[PDB]
This record gives structure tokens, sequence and C-alpha cells, in this order.
């Protein structure tokens, strides 16, 4: 059947195309920022500790001393 | 005798100045004692920023410091 052929063929073509888009987009979208995120965040720990963690340090130091 | 009368009178004005002096000093110490209470808070905050600067300096020196 040519109508059934057209239906399943076009529909599965769309699915295959969308899945190729899925693979590429998902991989880049979730890979590229991830490294940048964790790098900036380990540095963020190194920075935020110098405002907040030191605040806890000074507080403990004074209250205990 | 007359010398003694003169001496007693000078001593009287002396003693009056003594009492006035010391009463003012009582007010002085009382004032400072009341003030003192309004200083420990500031002292705590001073030492807080002090140790803040000390610890952050030690940590900055540990990491890539950006001083001279």
């Amino acid at each position: 059947l040519s109508p059934l052929e057209q239906e399943v063929l076009d529909e599965y073509e769309r699915l295959s195309e969308n899945m190729k888009k899925l693979a590429v987009l998902l991989d880049e979208l979730a890979s590229a920022p991830a490294t940048e995120i964790l790098d900036g965040l380990r540095e963020l720990e190194r920075k935020t500790s110098l405002v907040f963690t030191l605040l806890k340090a000074s507080v403990y130091s004074i209250v205990l001393q | 005798s007359p010398h003694e009368h003169q001496q007693n009178l000078l001593l009287s004005r002396i003693i009056t100045n003594v009492e006035k002096l010391n009463e003012a000093i009582m007010v002085m110490n009382k004032t400072l004692q009341e003030i003192n209470i309004q200083n420990m808070n500031i002292e705590l905050v001073a030492q807080m920023f002090k140790n803040y600067q000390s610890n952050v300096l030690f940590h900055l020196e540990a990491t890539d410091n950006l001083k001279d």
C-alpha cells in the first residue's frame, strides 16, 4: 500500500531525524557547559570560602576565644 | 594661735575643694563605667574584622595571591 508506505516512511523519517538532533543536541548541551560549570564552581568554592567560610572561622575563633 | 586659726580656715576651704573634686571624680568613673558597656560590642566587631583580614590574607597567600 502506497498510502501506508508514505505514512510509515515519512513518520519514521521524522523520528530518525529528530533522534539525530536529540543525540547531537543533548550531548553538546549537557557536555559543553558541564566542564565550565564545575571549573567555575570549584573556583567559586575557592572564592566564596574567602567571604563565608572565613566568616564562620572568625565567628568560631572569637566566640571560643 | 592666730596662725592656727588661719590654718584651720585655709584647711576648711581645702577640704571643701577636696570633696567637690572627688565628687566630680565619682561622676567621672560612673560615666566611664556606663560608657564601657557601650564599647565591648565595638571591640568584638573590631577583632572580628581583624581576624577576618588575617585569615583571608593567609588564604590568599595560600592561593594565587594578587598583592605586590
